[PDB]
This record gives C-alpha cells, structure tokens and sequence, in this order.
C-alpha cells in the first residue's frame, strides 16, 4: 500500500532549523532574502495552496510534454508558416523573441527563492518553479527552431536577449528588475504574484484564443500547457503576501505589488497590445486587447488582489485610461520604426479594421486615425520616404519604450521628468517616475538606448549606426510592413 | 553647437529626439521638428508654428534663439500653432 | 553597410558546428545574457545591489575560463529527458515502497533498527535540503547556462532524496510509533553530536558565495563525502539489520549522486583547460576537506554506536 | 470607471480549462457538484472560463465519472490553465473560493 | 546491466514440444491449424522478421496511443465537422463504419494463430497481433464516438457490423472468409500477407494523404499510427509462405494468395475507390485511386510477392483492366442507391471534376459521363424522381456488391454464372466465380441480400422493406447526396 | 414507416444507460456480431466448417445466459489503460533485473540453487506458453466482447510471464553455464516426472473446445492451482536459498494472476444469474480438479527433492 | 405469375432485378426494364428494344412470351437495340 | 500493361515514414548510411516514401545523430507506417532489401 500525500507532506517542508555556526542573517542575508527582519519562526506558517511532490511532478510533467511535442510533430505539414497571414507569423516572431530566454531567466528568480527564502514551503515550491521555467525556456527555443531555416528573424528566439535591440532592452530592464535583480521575497511578490497571476494570462491564454481562431493549434496548445505550470508556481506569492501583512509589512508589500503591476503593464502594452488589435487578423480577434484586459486583469486579477487583503493600486484611474489609449500609440511607434524590430509589424488599418477599432474604442478614428490617414495617403501616392523615420523616438527612463500620447483631434501628450543626482530623466507616466523614486539605486545610473546615443556610445551616431548597435546582422532581419503594404489596396 | 532636444509636435502621437543648433531661432527649431512630423503623421495646416517648454503656458518668441531661451540640452519642448 | 545573408539551419551561435545541432544544443546553450556586459550583468544601474553581487561573486571568481559556455553536460540532459529518466527511476522506487509495505518489511527489521533509523536516517531530510538550497545557489551564480542546467536538475534530485526520506520516516513511524520518527529530527539536527559536523559544514558551505568556491565545496567535497561516509555505510548497516528496502532505495539515490559527480568532473576538466585553475580548485578542496572529514567522522561514530 | 467598477465587483470563481478532453467533463462536474449554483461558461476556443458565485467545487469522484476513465485529482493540472478564486486542493477535490464578498 | 534481446529471444519462442497425452493432430487439428500435414519439427524454422518482446511492446504502444489521443484532444475545436466538405465527412462515416468492428474481428484471426499455429514464433507474434487489433478496434470506436451527438450516421461506427445493410454484408462476407472463418495458416496467408501487406495501405496511408490535404490531422495521424502496427504483425505471413513453399505446398499457398487479393480488391474498389476519386474534394486528391493502386499494390505489394518466390496472379491482366473501370461503376451504384448507405455519397461530377477524371482516366466522359449526363440533366430540371431507384441492383454471390460493367459509348457488361447443387449463382467476374469453386462448402448455402429478397426473407418485399431489413432506425440515417445537389449549380 | 429521431449522446445500444458511458463501455461492449444469427455465426454458408465449429462449441455450450454481453470486467481495462498499468509494472521488473544484476545477485544464491532453477523454474516457459495458447482460445470462442477482452489481456500476461522466464533462464546461465539452463527445458517438460502431471493437464485442457469448459478448466481450476502450488512454493524455496529476486518477480506475476482470478469470478457471478449454471460450472470443476491436483503433487515432489 | 429476372440495359452501368410476368411479350419485358434505365442513366433513342439471353447472339421474338422462351427465373437477360 | 509492367519491375526498397519528427532525420540517415546510392523521396504529406535500389540501411547511430536525441532502434516503429523490401532489423540497424533483381 501507499500512504496519501496529506500524511507525509509536512515532513517534506519541515526543513527550517536554528543556525549555530553562522548567524541567521549570514545564512539569509537581507539583500538576497528580503525577509524584512521577520524571524525564521514566523515563516514556518507559510502554506503553499497549490502543492505538488517529486514523484507526482516528474510523472505529470512527462505527460504534459508528451502532448506538447506530439501535437507539434503531427502538425508540421499544416503549412502554418506558408499559409498564415504574415501578421500572425510576426506574432510568433515577437512572442518567441520576447519570451523564450526571459523564461530561462525566470529559473534564476525561482532559484533565488529556493536558496534564500526563509519559508520552507516556498523553497520547495520554488524548486519545482526552477524546473517549470527550465521547461518553458526549452520549449520556446525548441518550437521556433525549425523556422530558422525559413526566416532569419526566428533566430531572435535565441538572439533577442543577447542584443541591444530596444524592445529587448525593455524586456530585460523589466525582467532583471522583477525576476533576477531583487531579493527572494521581492521575487515572490513581483514575479509570482504580480506578473504570473496577473499579466501572463494575457500572453499565454488571451493570445492562445486568437491562435486557435487563426488555426495555429501547435502554438495555442503549447502556450496553454505552459500556463498550467504558471498557475501552480505563481501560487507562491499569495502566502508570502499574507505573511507580510500579518507581520506588519502591509505597506511594503503593497508598494511592491503596485510597482510590479505597472511595470508589467507597460511592457505588455507594447508586446501584446499590437498583437491583439492589429497583427492578429481581424477575423481571428477573439476579443479586443481592452476586453481581454477587463477579463484577465480587472475581473480576475484585481479581484484576487482584493480578496487577499490588498488595496487597488493608487494609480487605478490612470491605469484604466491607459488601457483605452497606450497600446494604440505603442503600435503606431513600433510600426513607424518597424525597421528597428525583429518582426514585421502589420499596420492593421484597412477600412474594415478601422470600423472594428472604432467599435472597440469609440473615437479612435478622430485620434490615431488622423495619423493613419496621413500614412495611408502617402502609401497610396508612393511617397514611401515619408513612411520611414529619420530620427529616434524619445524613450522612457523606466519602461525603455518610446514616450507617447493621444494624437489627432484632442491631442494630449505628457512627459514626467525628474532631476536626480545631477542628471535629467524622462518618464512616460506619473507611475513610471514614482517607480524610479521607490528605489533610485536600482535605476539611477542606467542609460536607456537614446541616452547612449547622445553620450557617443553608438557609432556612427545615425539610425543605421543604431540598427547595427541593436545587433541586426543582415538586412533580412530588420522589420518591414507585414504585408509589403498590400493593405493600401483596400 | 549641436543641441539635442526632445520635441512633441501638435497632433502627433509621440516625443522625438530632434537635434537643433545653439543659435537657432524658435522659427528654425519649429521647422526642424516639423520635418519629422508634418506629412508623416500630422496633416499640414495654415498658421505660425511656435515653440514652448513642455506643457508651458508661455511661448518663446519667434526670433529668440535656443541659446537665449535658457533651455538646457535634452529638455522637452512642444511645437504648437498659435490659437 | 548591411549585407544580405541566407537563413541558417540552426541558431546563429551554433551555425558553425560541424555536426547537426542536438536537442540539447538547441535548448541549453549560451542562455545567460547576464555574462555579456562585464560592467552590468543585469539591465539595471551598473551599481545596483544584484549587479554588485554578480560582479563580485561570479565575474571576479578566481576560477576563470574564456569560454565557460562551451561546457557540456556529459549526459546531455534536457528537461524532457530528465523527466523520462526520473519518472522511470521514481516509479520504480514508488513500486518498491508499495510492494515492501505489502510484505510488511518494516516489521521484520532487527530489534532496535527503528531507533538507528530515527537517529541516523530521518534527520537526513535536513542535510538533503541543505544540498537542495546549495545546488540552487550554484545554479543562479554559474557563468554558463549548461552549467546552471546541471545544477537545476541536481536541485530537483536533492528534493527527490528529501522526499524519499520524508515518506519513509512517516511510513516507519506507523510500525514504530514510539521512536520519535517524524517528531524529533530538528532536535537531532540541532543538538546531536553526530549531526553537528554535518550541520557546521553545511551552514558554512551555504555562506560561500563565490560561484567557483560554491561549486567546488558542494560538488567536489561535500557530495562525494556523503556518498562515501553516509550512503554506503547506511547500506552496510541496513544489511546487518535485515533492512532490505533501504539498500535498494540508496542504490537509486546513488545513481543520481554519480550523475552529479559525472557532470562535476566534466566541469573540472573544462576548467583545467586553464592551467591557473588547478591551484584554485586544489586550494578550495584543501580548504574544505577538514570540515568534510570531521563531518563524516562524527556521523559514522553516531551510526556505529 | 462604471465598466471597470462592475468588472471588479464580481465574486466569480472557478477553473479555466484549456482546449482538450477535460473541457466538457469539468463543465458537467461543476454542474453536478454545485447543485443550486448557476454555472457560467465562456468559451474562447483555446480555453473555457467556468464560474460560479463565491465557491465552486470539483470532486475527483464526479470528474472521474464525467471523464469516463480513471482519474487522480493531481492530474487536473495537465489542463487547468488558470483559475479565478483562491484554491484549496486535496486528493478528493479542488475548491475555488473567495474570502470576501464584493 | 541488461542483456540484449538477441541473446534471449530464442528462448521466448522455444515452446514447441512433442505431445504424449493427446496426439499432435488432436492438439493442432487441421481444420483449425491448416498445417497441411507438415510435421511440428518443420515449423520450428519459422523466423518472424519483424520482432518485438513484451517489455518493448507495452512501452512503445503506450507512446503510440499517447500521441494519437493528444492530437485528437488538441484538435477538438478545429471545426472539422462543421467546416469540412460534406464529402469528407462521408468519408469518415464510411471508414469508421466499414472498419472499426472488423478490426475487432481481426483479433480473432490473430487468436486463431496464437492457439493453432504450429510455428512458435507465429504464436507469439499473433499474441501481439491480438493486442494490436484490439487497439485498432478501440481507437476506431473511440474517435468517432464524439460525433454521435452531431449525426446519427456516426452510430454506424458501432452498428454497421450488427446490420444487414448491403455494404456491411459485403464487409462481413470478406472478413469472415479471410479472418474469422478459416484455419490458422490460411489466416497467416490471406489476412497478414495478402490483405495487411497489400491492401490496407490504400485505406490507412493513401487515404491519410488525402486527409492531410483536407486538413484533418486527427484522422490522418490516427490511421497512419494504426498502420505502424499493421506493418509489424503483417510480417507473420511471409515466413509462413516461405515455409509452405519449402515443404512442397507452393500451389496451395499461391491459390490462397490469389483468392485473398481478389476478394480484397473488390471490397476496396467499393469503399476506397469512390472516396479517393469522388468524395474527397478535388483539391485534396493527392493522387487518383488508380495512381495509388499502382504505387501500393503494383509497385510495392506485387513486387514483394515476387521477391518471396510467388508468381503474379493468373488474373493479372483482368486485374489491371478492373483498376481502370470497376470503381467508377461501384461509385455510380453507391450514389444512385445512396439511400441504402449509412454515409452521404458525393456525386463528384462538376465540370472541374469531370476534367480531372478525364485526365486520370482517358475516355471517362464517353463512358460513365454518359450516365452522369442524364443524371445531371434531371437534377437541373428538378426531375428528382429519376435520380432515385425503384428496384434493387443484382448482386454478386461472392463479393456481395452489385453487378456492373462499362456504360456509355462502348458498353460492355458481363455476369459470370454457375449452376451448382441445384442452384443458380451469379458472379461479377471470372475470378469471383473461380474463388467460389476453390471452396464451395464455404459459400454454397450463403444467400446474398437479393437472394433473401426473392426468397421472402425481407418483408415487405419492397425497397422500403429492404431499407428496414438493413437496420436503418430513422430517416436521418439513410444516405443522401452529400451536398444536397448543390453541385448541379456548377 | 420511417420515423425521425435525434442524435444520441452515445452508441444506440448504450443510450438507455442511466450513467454517462465510460471509455470502457464505448470501446468494449457488444462487438461480437457473430452471436447475432444463431444459424450462421459468420457471414458464410451456414454449414461452413467454422460456422459448424462455433454452433457446436460456443452456441451449444451447456453454460448459458440470455445476456452474456452484460458482463463487465471489474477492472474495466481497455488497451490504453492496460499498457499504462503494465508499462508501470514491467518497467519496475526490468529495473529489478538491472539492479540485481549490478549487485551480482545470482552469484550469492545458496549452493545448488541453479540446479533447482534449471529443473523447476526454467521449464515454466512451456507451462506459461500453454496458458498463453489456452487464453487465446477462450478469447476467440467467448460469447461476449467484454469476456474476450479479459482473455486478450490474459493472453498477453501469459506471454509476459513466458518472457520473464526466458530472460532469467538466459541470465542465470551466464553465472551458471554448467546446469543446462536454456538447453534442457524441452527434455524436462517432455520426460521429467515432476512436469508430467502439468503436461498431461495442459495437453488435455487445450483440447477442451467448448468455450464454457475451456474457461472453467483454465481460469477456475488450472490457473488457481498454479498460484497455490507453483508460484507461492517457489517464493518459499527462493527465500530458503537466498534468492531475493525471484520472490519480487513472482509478486509482480501474482498481481496479474489475481487480476485474472478477479474477472473470472465476476464472470461466474454473471453466469450464476442463471440457476442452471451452478451445476454446469461445478461439474466441470469436479471433472478437472483431479488432473490439477495430480499436476501440483508431482511438481511439488520435484521441487522439494 | 411474377417472374424475376436480372436485366442489363444497353449503355447502362449495371444489372438490375426486374420482375416481369410469365405471360409478358418480349416487347413488354423490354419496356419494364427500360423503366428503370432510360431517362435515369441512359439517354432515350429511336429504335426497337429487343430481349436476348445475357451475351447471346440470338434475339427472342418480340411477340414471344417469357413462358414460351424457356427462360428460367433469375436468369440474366440483356435489353438491346436492333443493329 | 506497359505502365503496369514498368511499375512492377522496380527494385525500390526503403521506409515509409508517417508525418512527424522522424521524416527529415530518416531521409538524412538514408543518405548518410547508403553512400553511393541515390535516395529518392516522394512526399505525400501524411507520409514520405523513401527508397534506394536493392538495399537501404538505417543505422541506429546515424538516426540518433540526425534525430538529435537518444534513440533505440525499436522506436522506429512509432513512425514506420510501411516499407518496401524485405526487412532485417536488430538493435544496431534496420535493413530493407530484395533477394531478387527485377
Ligand atoms: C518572460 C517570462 C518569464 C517568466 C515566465 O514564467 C513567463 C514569461
Ligand atoms: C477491416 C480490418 C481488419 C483488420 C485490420 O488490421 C484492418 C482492417
Ligand atoms: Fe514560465
Ligand atoms: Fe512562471
Ligand atoms: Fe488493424
Ligand atoms: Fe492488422
């Protein structure tokens, strides 16, 4: 006979002890552990709500992968690459580049907890977390690898995080801030709670819905399987937060959640926003980006945050306005500066799409449409020189994404600036500036790409010089319009 | 005497790096910014382009140079049309 | 200017390999971007706390190589094949547990064996968790993804051993409820003399933050001592006390241990391409050996009492 | 913020099941194991969002019967891509629930 | 360490012994064993060329099924049923009905060998064969089961072999003749060699090609996985044939091969022929039925038969002519009498298809086209009464399929009749009559469906009475034109 | 006339079930069409040889029930779940083989054990193959697909046991090459007195062609005798001769044997719904018991010599 | 006096069961068969339909009845047009 | 019978590999392990027909290297949907071959 997990589980996490040969602080240094002075004994009340154990883990993960790889194998000849809308292919390129090696970086966030968390259950769940993120990194290199032979842009599934391409810098600045660059408890809060119960559902399930509509089941099946792991190891954050609140650290916990949610938001607005409302073919848009945000972030995530005892973030109303506005402008920026991307942005403003946009975002045509009107005119008159930029956008010193606003009839754009230690910084929002001020030592001597451009680090100091600095190794690799401007014909 | 500024043009969607000159009139500054905006993402229009510090209620004089304005490098300016 | 290039059959960094890239190559190699910029490992302020930590404890390690990334796990394991392998070995161990429990194995051990297990076996969960914690640290600090991956799998194996011990501690308590099984292990780890060499060793090893010293002390000193002085002696004692399950369990654990030793030795061989590294490695081994020997002596004295 | 307020003030809990062989069995199980609760289902093709007010239970016994093959509760993780509510899971069932009422 | 299979394999099949308490003939009765008087000792030279062993078998078959079921699960929402051409859906209906419970019947053919073959290696390989066919029967009930709720015709995946529907009788008459109704050695020759290395490749790989073109990967993946088992257990026949030849039974072996190939041919001409050249959408026809026949039966199978030491069948030239002609007429018969089928036949004679047919079968329009011309005219003038039959076709007393010929400009039709034991039989070919005469006791008192109709066994003696006798339980279940005659619009 | 009906949630024959159809129900139930027409099981001349065979040995069996198809495997196994189960058990046994071979188990058995194995163990491959052949016969003759399916899986299990025996016979010969292991088993099966009760039993059982008598003699008489008088006594002897592998191997085989007994007893219970069947079943048990007892006595005399 | 025959009509693709009458003229037989063929799968045409035993070179007379023909039930006939 | 005669008189042997992860590795293996033989490939999407004249060998060692992961010869059966030629298989390789020359 076998004995049920409930009867021996406590012994697997009965692993805290009282150090005698080194001090408690030497074994769990605050800068790596982030215990906020809460003594070891208090951490033993940590109770991970989504448990697993080693034999179950290897058995079940074996089955998860067998399915993922079998589906990929069975669908190799479905002509997704050849037959898919080029906007969908660019969605794959953007996803794998922006995510694959970041997943592998998440191993290190989990590792930070496995070694340095004072909560025994956290150290064990983070061990399975290490393994999960290894899976995710390896899956999302293996799957795009077959497309290398078809298109050099898929090389960026591996290369992007090794580059200084501007979106890759935005990704690394975020993930290095919330995953690899902070103490174990900050990782628990910012990564597993804020990012992994909050935003990743947008990219791994919201996007899966669109992928299924687009008939790409290899991808939809992959990312939804990945998220089943996420759903388990993300549950490390809640008990950490509850423990902090119980031990008088509510304010500190709230600040970390507030910061991580906003940082995640700005990154997903430039990655997922344009995918859902522009690159994904109209017929395959299960819901709009805003609709998905209201499902996943407002309806599900923010309600969970409340249930655990935290408050709505102070910037709530700013956040809501941003959901209506930000990604439309980020999309415009990525597309106009498409040559700086490793995917081919789809413009997504055929009349039929503009009608959809106007329905999903009343007032769109009087705003962003004013810009797309100019662009469309130039395309129809083959003034292609006016559809390609000859300077650099100004960039946020937090998000590393260009500084934008609302264009057109009720134009409004604001930069939030800050003098600090003899230097002038510019942020794309009140919240981004606030994030900086929460922890200046984390950020203060970081130079964004345009800062580097102005300080002589990019040579020559030209757009072409910048493109080379960003690591593009051939002309083929740089972004172009997804449909070679065939959309103008409509 | 290269002088980098970050400029936001009226009805555009973003702020861009535009490198002007220390001795440029605000009229010349406005032109150099417009180059990267009008007929790209912003429709041309009648009127005089003016230069102001970002979100300010005060406009710089047309003949005033950037050197005379007290502007610092990499500060943000708007380019807008007179009401 | 920009030149034109054709698509490559694999990642740009593998495209000059002579052989066709393996699954292992594709998903494992050169994934630490944090080694690209010496002045700022992480995409933050170059002087951020974690950037200072990595510049000191990884970049400035005395153990040096101009191409750590070229390291290769001799077993070339990936996540997928690790789970195939370990579902095999773990399903086997779980089947041993089931069958030996059906046969009432624990009732037939020699008189007093439950007390030896309570004192010398069940507190192993603390030692194995130290190995788990320490392996995770080498993971997060190692300068190549292929090194870190061996460490991830080793962290998981350490938890595997911990879980074996937890399961068997509980199961044994069902037949022998009056031996302190599952009740007194923390006390023993903290205060029993036979455990104090091991505890001192691990507390000190867990505060060796240089990645090279962490790897050497953990995998070249601590872990081989555990094989020699804990695993194999327990097998001998089990044999003498009619415990026929423990030797089989330990044989499965020893397969993991030998795998750890295999990749460790392959890393040493890679490192020794740099002549300076022999003295560095040897110095760390000499530094930690005394603590390890004292640990083993105290444990063995406790086991044989 | 009317729209946002209404979206936030919900007490919906329950599993998000990814496309596959667990979708229909989980829906049916939610109905059987929560009698007198209305079960809502939103189908997004790649996944289905299944919910009830305040609490939603899935028992291993019912799920096994609806799935039609031997089933261990831990296996649900193969197809549980997300969930609303806090989670309490054991060998006999999984419970999705909220502490608060909004 | 483990020892390699080569070192212990002989002991697994060292299982022949000399009976002492019953006689050799009592233990292996000729009527069940079919040893043709060859003594036990001679059978020990039997050497199965495609070996497996129990541990490898359960491990590998576990993996095969995991893939088959994972793909099915991942593709449930691909809208194959809703979005596929109705001709493709009818292809699924025909396949599962005609095959699923016949696969399960094949367990019994394998079982007959497992118990009664004098060759030890054959008895072991037939044990894995039993298991394979169990897999195949269960797969091909499980997969169509989800469609029951959509269409009552999918019920026939289970019901067909329980019915007296005319195509089901043709299937059962064949499979009961070559699988379940003869001695072990006849099964080895007729089933595993003739049918399973010869014809099943047409339906499980040829058809898979068309399924992949049609974008139905759940089905293509299923049937190609099934055929990987076939490829192993079908290799039981070759060594049996070689053994018979070595022991002076060449003539007997040749006759059994000749008979089984022809019987299989007539059945696959009515099942697979219409699927490949008419039901499958034109754009999805990887090759024509004849092209697939020349690949699989002539190029591969007949060459293998020669290599083993057998001769081309005596009826070779008749066979070749039949490949040009038979299925075109069987298709016409199934479609005109569509109401007697459990699937909805597609006519497949839009001008675009008729051009394809003329290219693949020069002279088609002057032959079958003459008939389709009349039918098409009646459809276009809504004389639907002339597109539905009011009598029964005459049926072959061997194949159980209607008696046909070449229509149109060079009309030619021949019935091959036989008086025997005071009864008049009619066969659709010289070969079918020859098959009967090879073994009259197997066939002589069998009554085909029309024989039963004339002898008063079908009441009332009307087409409707016949439809009821065939087991149709509702109006929905009976065959209709796949496209509700929408093809006429072209 | 023809009426209109809506689609059904499952097969027409299951549509009146109260519960939702299981995987087992869907793929296992009512698949023998050969029972539909009493005068011609098979779609051939009603007087064809195989039609006469089935009319005599299935249809006319004294063991009768108006709904054999309602029989249910108590384990409700399908092909898919059988392979999951047995890959688990067989991977475990193969891991036992590997590990016990690493430890040189066979060298440490008691003096002379190789000779006992050569005489009493290795010729089991003949007995197990008889069980394989006999199980296949019950498969092809049983009057319900759910019965036949239990028989298919039992045929495979018999081959599993045969293969264990073949593997271990060869392996043992590597340590003991002078005992006739892998060389003299046919001779022993044919001429050794201890094997002759078993051989006579199986030769006669294999010529019992009535499906009911075949099932009763095989599963209610022969196979339970093998458990009582062969498997368990071998475990006892192994224990006395320091063979610790054989008892574990046999425990795995006994799991299969108990499964066979479980479905067999469920079939008896189904059959006994018909009162007439008690006397039929009991009569066949009494008929075959003497042969089975003599078989066991002769084997046991040989084993204990 | 129902009399079953299997009939093959000229230019059709199959043989069908057609039940005629013992006292039917070959002219009447030909009509009953044609019913199931002409305007279904065979174009109508000018000429006299004739009845022969399957593949025979001899035609039955138009006025000859099936009873007078010596035909046996379920035998095969062709229905063809005079050359 | 010209067409039929020519189709029959072939000496093509080799694996038919079903759609999946073994198609390209088997093609590459056929080329490497049969140097100086021309390998023909017919792609039918659901399967690929791979052939050489008279004899075609696939070795475990090469197939493992081309597949890029650990591989046992017996595993080929997961994807070997058919084959032309007689078969001789062992732990080291599979050989497709004809006894006769036509
Ligand atoms: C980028 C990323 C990191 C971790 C993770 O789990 C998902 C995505
Ligand atoms: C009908 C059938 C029978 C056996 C088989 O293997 C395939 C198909
Ligand atoms: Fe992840
Ligand atoms: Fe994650
Ligand atoms: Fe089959
Ligand atoms: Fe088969």
């Amino acid at each position: 006979a076998m004995h049920p997990r409930k009867d021996w589980y406590e012994l697997t996490r009965a692993t805290n002890w009282t150090p005698s040969y080194v001090t408690e602080e030497q074994l769990f240094p605050e800068r790596m552990s982030g215990h906020m002075g809460i003594p070891l004994e208090k951490w033993e009340s940590y109770d991970e709500p989504y448990k697993t154990s080693y034999p179950e883990y290897v058995s079940i993960q074996r089955e998860k992968d067998a399915g993922a790889y079998s589906v990929k194998a069975a669908l190799e000849r479905a002509k997704i690459y050849e037959n898919s809308d080029p906007g969908w292919i660019s969605t794959l390129k953007s996803h794998y580049g922006a995510i694959a090696v970041g997943e592998y970086a998440a191993v290190t966030g989990e590792g930070r907890m496995a070694r340095f968390s004072k909560a025994p259950g956290n150290r064990n769940m983070a061990t399975f977390g290490m393994m999960d993120e290894l899976r995710h990194g390896q899956l999302q290199l293996f799957f795009p690898h077959e497309y290398c032979k078809k298109d050099r842009q898929f090389d960026w599934a591996w290369r992007a995080y090794h580059s200084n391409e501007w979106a890759a810098i935005a990704a690394k600045h975020f993930f290095d801030d919330i995953i690899t660059g902070r103490d174990a408890i900050s990782v628990a809060i910012m990564l597993t709670f804020s990012f992994e119960t909050g935003f990743t559902n947008m990219q791994f399930l919201g996007l899966a819905a669109d992928a299924a509509e687009a008939g790409d089941y290899t991808f939809a099946n992959l990312i939804s399987s990945i998220q089943t792991d996420e759903s388990r190891h993300a549950q490390q954050g809640g008990p950490a937060l509850q423990l902090l609140i119980e031990n008088g650290k509510r304010e500190e916990a709230q600040k970390k959640v507030d910061m991580a949610i906003w940082r995640a938001w700005r990154l997903f607005a430039v990655l997922t926003g344009p995918v859902m409302d522009y690159y994904t073919p109209l017929e395959d848009r299960s819901q709009s980006f805003k609709e998905f945000m209201y499902e996943w972030i407002i309806g599900q995530f923010e309600r969970s945050l409340i249930d655990l005892g935290l408050d709505k973030p102070w910037y709530w109303d700013l956040f809501l306005k941003d959901i209506d506005e930000l990604h439309h402008s980020y999309h415009m920026g990525v597309w106009y500066w498409r040559t700086t991307a490793w995917w081919n942005p789809a413009a997504g403003v055929t009349p039929e799409e503009r009608d959809w946009l106007e329905e999903k975002y009343p007032g769109w045509n009087k705003r962003w449409g004013r810009c797309w009107d100019v662009i469309t005119e130039n395309v129809l008159n083959d003034r292609m020189d006016l559809v390609s930029p000859e300077t650099l956008p100004s960039v946020c010193n937090m998000s590393q994404i260009p500084l934008v606003g609302v264009p057109g009839d009720d134009w409004n754009i604001e930069v939030f600036s800050l003098e600090h230690n003899g230097r002038l910084y510019h942020f794309g929002s009140e919240v981004d500036r606030w994030v900086f001020q929460q922890d200046p030592v984390q950020y203060q001597n970081h130079m964004n790409i345009v800062d580097r451009f102005l300080a002589g680090q990019i040579q020559p100091m030209t757009l072409e010089g910048a493109l080379k600095y960003m690591g593009f190794q051939s002309i083929e690799e740089m972004g172009k319009d997804a449909h070679d401007f065939a959309w103008a014909d409509k | 005497s290269a002088f980098p500024v970050h400029a936001a043009f009226e009805k555009d969607f973003l702020v861009q790096l535009v490198v002007v000159d220390l001795n440029d009139s605000m009229d010349q500054v406005a032109e150099k910014v417009a180059y990267h905006c009008v007929n790209r993402r912003v429709a041309p229009r009648e009127g005089v382009m003016r230069v102001r510090k970002h979100r300010s209620t005060e406009l710089f004089p047309r003949d005033m140079t950037i050197a005379e304005s007290g502007l610092n490098p990499t500060e943000v300016i708007d380019v807008v049309f007179e009401e | 200017s920009f030149e034109s290039k054709k698509p490559m059959r694999t990642w740009s960094h593998l495209a000059e390999m002579r052989k066709k890239p393996s699954e292992y190559d594709i998903v494992s190699r050169k994934l630490h971007y944090s080694t690209n910029n010496p002045d700022s490992p992480w995409e933050l302020s170059p002087d951020s706390p974690m950037n200072l930590w990595y510049k000191q404890y990884r970049n400035a390690s005395p153990l040096k190589h101009d191409n750590w990334d070229a390291f290769t796990d001799p077993d070339q394991l990936v996540y997928r094949t690790y789970n195939l392998m370990q579902d095999g070995q773990e399903s086997y161990v779980q089947s041993l547990f089931d069958q030996f429990n059906e046969r009432e194995h624990d009732q037939m051990v020699r008189e007093g064996w439950e007390h030896t297990m309570a004192r010398c076996y069940s507190p192993l969960r603390y030692l194995f968790h130290c190995l788990q914690m320490s392996s995770a640290y080498v993971q997060q600090m190692a300068p190549a993804s292929t090194i870190s991956n061996c460490c991830i799998l080793q962290t998981a194996d350490s938890l595997r051993w911990l879980t074996h011990t937890a399961y068997r501690t509980h199961e044994l308590s069902l037949t022998y409820p009056d031996a302190g099984l599952g009740e007194h292990e923390r006390e023993l780890w903290e205060k029993e003399p036979g455990w104090q060499g091991l505890r001192e060793l691990m507390e000190k090893q867990l505060t060796a933050f240089d990645w090279g010293e962490a790897f050497v002390s953990l995998n070249l000193v601590v872990k081989p001592m555990i094989v020699e002085s804990i695993f194999k002696p327990l097998q001998q004692q089990a044999w003498e006390n009619n415990d026929t399950l423990l030797p089989l369990l330990i044989d499965s654990q020893l397969k993991d241990a030998e795998r750890h030793s295999r990749w460790s030795k392959a890393l040493v061989k890679h490192a020794l391409e740099n002549p300076d590294n022999h003295a560095v490695i040897e110095g760390w081994i000499e530094k930690w050996r005394p603590l390890a020997d004292r640990a083993a002596e105290a444990y063995l004295s406790m086991l044989s009492s | 913020s009317t729209l946002a307020d209404q979206a936030l003030h919900n007490n919906n809990v329950g599993p998000i099941i990814r496309a596959g062989d667990l979708v229909e069995p989980v829906i049916e199980t939610a109905e059987i194991d929560n009698p007198g609760k209305e079960i809502t289902v939103e189908d997004r093709r790649a996944y289905v969002r299944i919910a009830a007010e305040g609490e939603l239970i899935l028992t291993r016994k019912t799920l096994e019967e609806q799935l039609g093959r031997p089933f261990n509760m831990q296996e649900l993780e193969i197809n549980l891509a997300s969930f609303a509510g806090q989670i309490q899971a054991d060998e006999d069932q999984i419970r999705f629930y909220f502490d608060k009422t909004m």
